Parts: C-alpha cells; structure tokens; sequence
RNA sequence: AAUACAAACCAUGAAAGUGUGGCCUCCUUUAGUCCCUCGAAAUUUGAGGCUAGAGGAGAAAAGUUACCACAGGGAUGACCGUCGUGAGACAGGUUA
RNA sequence: GACCCUGUUGAGCUUGACUCUAGUUUGACAUUGUGAAAAGACAUAGGAGGUGUAGAAUAGGUGGGAGCUUCGGCGCCAGUGAAAUACCACUACUCCUAUUGUUUUUUUACUUAUUCAAUGUGAAGACAUUGUCAGGUGGGGAGUUGGCGGCACAUCUGUGCAGGU
C-alpha cells in the first residue's frame, strides 16, 4: 500500500487535464471533510475517497484486488493509460462533447473510428490534437478519443473521413465476463 | 411402492439415488413430480433495468421499438421485466452496451428485495459473482454509501467487474478475500448480505451436473462451509446504528440440510441474533422439526421458493437483526 | 565402463594352507502421524500443529513469450519525404 | 511469399528479500453525567403450546408399561410414520399478561465530564474530543545478508557414563 509518487503523479494529472477542466472540483474538501484521494494497485491506479482508503488500508496487498472505480494502469515504459473505467469520472465534467448517432454509435461501440456520416451535431473550438469525450443523441457516454483534424477542418473533408479516433468503449466491458 | 417410486425416478429421468431418495423424503410424490417437471422445463430469462440510469417504461418502449417481447413480473417488483423473444440480440443492443439494464434470474431478484439499503450506508457482499447483487443495493440507494464485495476465484472476478463500471456504481471495492477472513480484518458494517455456495439443487436447468455429481462428501462439507460463512456473518454485523441494518442469508438450495439448519445452528450459539419478517408477499413456510431435530419455532417468518407454484429458481432467503 | 564370478598375481608360513578390499547420503508442492488442539457431526469428518520425498542485492526495475505494430538481417502500383505516434494524412514531390 | 533471427512498441504473466515502524488502521474499554420519554433483554407468578410428510389426530421429548379403567372409550392388535398413542414421573424452550423487579439502548433537556474564549472568569456541551489495549498493513523510514575416523593420553566444567583445552 502506498500513494502516487511524484513523477507518478505528475504524469497522471497530465493525461487527465488533458481530458479534464476543473481537476479542482473532483478532488476537493467536501462538507464532511473527505478527500478524493488517488489510490494504485498493481500498477493499476483508481480513484477513491479517503474514508473509503481507512477501511481499506487494513488489508493486505495481495488479498485486495480492486478498490473504489478504476482510472487506468501503467506500462513497463512509464506512460500512463485512461479506461473506459474512467468514463463516468471522465463525462461528468467533460471539456469537448461530440455526439454520434445511432447508427454511428453501433460500429462505434463494435470498435471502428468516427465518421462523417457518424456525428450528429459538434461542439466548437476544438484544436486538432485535443481531447474529447463521445456521446450519443440521448447524452449517454460512450467512449472517449483524440480528434483527427479540428473543427473547421472538418466541415470541409470528404464525409467517408475518420473525424475522431477511437481509443476505448465498452467493447472492455464485453470482453471481460 | 416407495422403492419402485424411487427406481422409476431415478431410471427415466437420471437423478443419484441419494438425491432421490432426499427430495422424496423433502416433499409428497404430487409435489415430487411437479418439482420433476419443472426443474427440467427451461427457466424464463428476466430483465432488471438501471434505476441510476432510466425508468421501467422508458426501457419497455425501447425494446419494443427494437422487437423485444416483454412482460413485467407481477407487482411485487417494480424494476424488472421478463423476455419472451427478441429478433436483435440481447448483448448486441445499445441499451445493454449502454448499461440500461442487465440479465438476471428470479433468484437474483429476491434477496437484495429483502435487504432495505438506505443512503450513506456501509453494506457487504461476500458473495456476488454475477454481480447484478451488488448493483441493485446501488440502485436501490441511489449510489450513496460505501459496499464491499468479496470474490474467492480471479475468473468470475474479471467477469464482473465489466458487469458493474458497464452499470456505473462508483463507490463498490470489489477483492479476492476469504469470507472468514472478512471480519477478523475489517469488520464493522452497517450491512451483510451473502449469497452462500451449496450443492444448487435449486437450479438444474443452468446446472445439470447436480443431478449426478453430488456425492455424500458433498452434502457434509457445503453446509459446513455455510457454517462458518453464516459466523462471519453475524461477526460482521453491526448490532447499533443510526441506521437499522440487517443480515441477509440466501441460498440456492432445496434440501434441509442446506436450508433452516445453518441458521437455527447459528440462532442457537448466538443469542444476540434475532430474525424478523422480511417483508416478501409471496414465500413459503419455515419447518418446525424435519428429521428428528428441533429448531427454533419462530422460523416461519423464513421464506423459500419452488419452481412450480411461480416461474422462479429454487432459493431459499431468511433475514436477521443484531442486538448485541 | 561398473558390477558378479573364475583364473592369474601378491602377503605370510618351513610346509600344510590361510588371507584380503565396511555402512550411509522461511515459505511452496506432496503424503502420513487420523497422534494433539479447535469445531462440526445422534459417534464420523473438516482446519491447524507434528513428521518426511523435492525446490528456491530487493524498489532501482527486471525475466520470458511458435504473440501484435514498425525497421533491419538470413533462406527460398513503390519509394524520398513533411506533419502526429495509442492510430494516420498530403496539390509535396524531378517536368511542361 | 510463407518461415527464422535482431532492436524498438504494446498485450501480458511472474518477481521485485528478512525484521520493526511512521503513514496508518479494525474492534472493544474509560473519560461520558443528572432527570423525562420510551423500547429490548434478563427475576418471577400464571393461561396456552407442538402438522414437511402420512397416520382417524396439531407426534414436545425422555423413562418405564401393556387396562391403573370413572367408560370397554381408548389401552392391546393393526396400518402409517425417525419417533404411536392408556397411564404416571421429569424438564426443554416458545406466544403472551402483569409486576414481585434487575440491566442494556435511543432521543430530548440542563450543566456536573470533555474542550475552547478571556487568561491573571465565562461559553459550546454530554455531540464531539482524548488516553488504553487485542488484531491487520507497511516496497515510504531504521537495521541484516558429500562422507562421519579411532574415547589412544593429560588438565578443567559436568559434579562408570560425558563435554571443553
């Protein structure tokens, strides 16, 4: 048992800020005085409150598994991943929101990139390697990616274009049963 | 004769003679070929939606908009739905994708209807490999509070935690303890529920090796593995709160040896134990005395479930309160 | 080659003959003492203790894969690029 | 081309020592009172218990015993049931009433414990709060890393059998 290291952190809240606006809200002192305390295990990192570690701490290592809702894990080289754990985390507070339609969200969640002919309606102000999180026509979160150009780019590139590439979905969901 | 009963049950439809010859002491032989029919006929697949995230008619209207035939399951569950068929498939739709509900059976729907969790509350799982117990708790709640839920095998502890980040729960510590080691290690909680591993006579249907693969090593050592689940049960439980909490025992066996036995054993050694109405409509009477043993007559507050008065698996629930 | 046996040789004794080259070898996996303890069980088992067959520089990062992508070596449309590496794109490419 | 090898990247699986301990931490204890309102459990005196099945029957259970008989009702026999009934001896608990009382717990109120303001008397107030152990974690911090000969002698411990020089 032990928390994030300095480096370990520090990568850690640059890939979040990378998706995250107000890192400050999620991790606050809230009425009761409980803190959002980052927690890792096996070199799987999560994201939990404090009180939830107290009754935690008392366990050994290897006897615990997982704990709270996991953000992602760390490779041999040192970079940090985001999953699709994180989602709920990741879209209550989301920066850039794109939606997809129906028939777009169904080869979306299948594993295929965005399309043109996939995305309803778009947000604004959205730089080429920025970002975002993916969402439907009924505001449900779907999955989370890296744009491939911005957004005035894409009004003016052929429809049967990759807009947002996919990263995750819950296709882990599915794999994992 | 009781012999010849016993002879042609087992010759036609494949049953131990000592499971057999179990089930017919357990129930008449009107009762015993009802109870043969219908562990044999399929079980109906139920759907329980995500209250965290829809209501009911919301999900009624999309899958019937998809071509899901649905039915909701009398009115003593307000959550779930039943399946009779479905042109898209049910893990393919977006709805499931999305998380809007999950697959259960009727013996999942029961015991997390019999805990009342409130918000803000600690409650514990030791046992809940599906995982749509421990999701339910959440639903009922409100995702407010702190859950424990404890796994033995890496298996089914992989499977399930895709079953609830898909539901959103985000307060669940999911682990591979030992259920004995539970309290001695943390202990304190508000709430327990478990769901204790048995030879699953109930089910046969999902488990047909119980039919044949079920020696008498089997019915001495489950039951005394429940034994000592049920004492760390108790341990766990907290007899003061702000809250009232409770202790939830469920099971998916049948047989007497499994069901009113372990907890009259626990009732006896504890007195600080005391049971109450679980607040089910429909159940089935406790046993005072069945082979040549006492137990505690105040029993028939403990409910069950058979497979041919109601389409549901066989299961077996009783509901305890902690004094001291 | 070792080993068994036989013969030769050798030591002693004057001869008669005799003579020689032992017994052993902390946890993890497994079985027993069903011995002792803790339990269950209308009398039989479960978990520990005990016994005996075998294994074993430390937080900086390592080992390994009939595995994936990229580049290189061997054996029998296609490139130099620029822009990103969690994936890719190009009115940029030697002529009119 | 398949195929084999090398370097980088991922998917991984396993390891990343031993002993204490910070960070910690689970449970219980005391500080922690005084009244009112209640509830539960233990002291009692009593009314009544008892079906999963079948058995005419809602079978506590135990020991005898086959008519004490007020009657041939039921005992007996006989099914049916793990357990069979007449009878007279015992005690296990349960659903309760009341008190012939002991405790425990929650809430409210007030200050007498606790803690703060002033600082050389006041307030919040029995909520917090502090101390004590019985357990757990701890990679962060401290310390560490093929053989047996032969009692064949003398002197000491043991204090013939032994051990040490």
């Amino acid at each position: 048992m032990r928390p994030l290291t300095d480096q370990e952190m520090k990568i850690v809240l640059d890939k979040l800020a990378n998706y995250m606006t107000d890192l400050k809200s999620l991790i606050a002192p809230l009425e009761d005085g409980d803190r959002y305390v980052f927690r890792m295990q096996k070199d799987r990192v999560y994201y939990v409150k404090l009180s939830i570690a107290n009754i935690a701490t008392c366990v050994a290592r290897d006897k615990l598994l997982s704990l709270g809702t996991c953000l992602g894990k760390m490779t041999k080289s040192g970079k940090f991943r985001l999953h699709i754990t994180a989602l709920p985390i990741l879209a209550q507070n989301a920066r850039y929101k794109i939606w997809v339609k129906d028939n777009g969200a169904q080869p979306f969640l299948y594993g295929s990139n965005i399309v043109k002919a996939h995305v309803g309606r778009w947000t604004e102000d959205c730089p080429e390697h920025s970002g975002c999180v993916v969402y439907n026509m009924a505001d449900i979160p779907l999955g989370f990616g890296v744009t491939a150009r911005s957004t005035a780019e894409a009004r003016r590139l052929d429809p049967t274009g990759i807009v947002c590439f996919r990263q995750a979905d819950c296709g882990e969901y599915l794999r994992d049963e | 004769y009781t012999n010849q009963l016993l002879k042609d049950i087992c010759a036609y439809y494949g049953y131990n003679e000592y499971l057999a010859e179990k089930l017919l002491n357990l129930f008449p032989p009107r009762e015993a070929f009802a109870f043969f029919e219908a562990n044999e006929t399929p079980r109906p697949v139920v759907i329980r939606t995500n209250t965290l995230r829809t209501h009911r008619r919301d999900l009624a209207q999309a899958l019937i908009n998809r071509g899901v035939t649905l039915e909701p399951v009398g009115k003593w569950s307000k959550v779930g739905l039943q399946v009779f068929d479905s042109k898209v498939p049910l893990g393919a739709t977006p709805e499931y994708l999305a998380g809007h509900y999950i697959l259960q059976a009727a013996s999942s729907f029961l015991p997390v209807m019999a805990l009342c969790p409130q918000e803000n509350e600690r409650c514990l799982d030791m046992a809940a490999a599906p995982g749509g117990k421990t999701t339910h708790m959440a639903a009922l709640m409100k995702n407010t509070g702190v859950i424990f839920a404890n796994d033995p095998s890496k298996s089914r502890a992989k499977g399930l935690i895709g079953n609830i980040h898909r539901l959103g729960v985000r307060n669940t510590i999911v682990c591979n303890y030992d259920a004995r080691e539970f309290p001695r290690v943390i202990g304190g909680f508000d709430r327990v529920l478990l769901d204790a591993p048995c030879s699953g006579t109930g089910v046969i249907c999902k488990d047909p090796s119980v039919k044949t693969n079920r020696d008498a090593k089997d019915f001495m050592q489950l039951p005394h593995t429940q034994k000592q689940l049920l004492l760390a049960a108790i341990d766990s439980c907290n007899h003061a709160s702000k809250t009232g909490g409770y202790i939830v025992y469920s099971t998916c066996s049948v047989c007497v040896e499994e069901n009113e036995e372990v907890v009259n054993y626990a009732l006896s050694r504890r007195p600080n134990v005391k049971l109450v109405e679980t607040g089910l409509p429909f159940g089935k009477e406790g046993f005072t005395s069945y082979m040549g043993k006492t137990f505690h007559p105040s029993l028939k507050l403990t409910r069950r479930f058979y497979p041919h008065l109601y389409n549901v698996d066989g299961f077996f629930v009783a509901k305890f309160k902690k004094i001291g």
